[PDB]
């Protein structure tokens, strides 16, 4: 089918700036809008990081258009877990450069209990001491974490390509098992967090529709977009998550 | 076409 570690180590893309504006009052409307602005900019990043990803091209267009929809929520968080870690060691949650959140952010930003979730990620990201090549492996697996109740079009192209990089992610514990001793421990240690973002995600995306809906609350065109498709799906029950430990 | 669409396939 296929060093694939190797290559997503050298897609991935560079820290963006959020654009976020300290002189302007910070009411939940100004920062969710920031947040939004700067999960837009990341999205663009996403989609040129998905066309290079190995294995992504062989995929049809609507299927790559349906991954990409359906995991959004789950690289961004995914990412900003991994940005926190790695320039706070989890103390904050790293935004971007420019945007930083402590206790004062989060409760500005009317989603306080959201990000006291997302820094337990971040916190199991210390935990298990997570490397950047599990990270690298582990955000392909959740960008084929979610998919349409029925399938997709080209289902065994999918099925294939998810397989390949779980294998990648078996061959890279047994390689390095790191501090949870033996490889197979490791390897479910990290499918149990995998796991995990369903749950979390699920949450984020409750509210990140509440406010597309009901909304001073500033979405960029490639949200409206990308939410604008999902949102519909979503709430029909037609979104699939794939686990590797059902519930 | 939409946003998603160009960028997939530019
Ligand atoms: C912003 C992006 C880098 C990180 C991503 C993923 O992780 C998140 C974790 C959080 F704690 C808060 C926000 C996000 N992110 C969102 O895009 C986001 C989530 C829910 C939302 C909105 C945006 N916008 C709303 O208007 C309200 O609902």
């Amino acid at each position: 089918y296929f060093s694939p570690v190797m290559v997503l180590e050298n897609i991935e893309p560079e820290i963006v700036y959020a654009g976020y504006d300290s002189s302007k009052p910070d009411t939940a409307e100004n920062l969710l809008s920031t947040l939004n602005r700067l999960a837009g900019k990341q999205m663009i990043q996403v989609v040129k990081w998905a066309k290079v990803l190995p294995g992504f091209k062989n995929l049809p267009l609507e299927d790559q258009i349906t991954l990409i929809q359906y995991s959004w929520m789950s690289l961004l968080s995914f990412a900003l877990s991994w940005r926190s870690y790695k320039h706070t060691n989890s103390q904050f949650l790293y935004f971007a450069p420019d945007l930083v959140f402590n206790e004062e952010k989060m409760h500005q930003s009317a989603m306080y209990e959201l990000c006291q979730g997302m820094h337990q990620i971040s916190l199991q990201f210390v935990r298990l001491q997570l490397t950047f090549e599990e990270y690298t492996i582990m955000k392909v697996l959740l960008l084929l974490s979610t998919i349409p109740k029925d399938g997709l079009k080209s289902q065994a192209a999918f099925e294939e390509m998810r397989t390949n990089y779980i294998k990648e992610l078996r061959k890279m514990v047994t390689k390095s098992p790191n501090n949870s001793g033996q490889s197979w421990q490791r390897f479910y240690q990290l499918t149990k967090l995998l796991d995990s973002m369903h749950d979390l995600v699920s949450d984020l995306l409750e509210f990140c529709f509440y406010t597309f809906r009901e909304s001073k609350v500033e979405f960029p065109a490639m949200l409206v977009e990308i939410i604008s498709d999902q949102l519909p799906k979503v709430e029909s029950g037609n979104a699939k998550p794939l686990y590797f430990h059902r519930k | 076409k939409s946003l998603l669409q160009q960028l997939l396939t530019e």
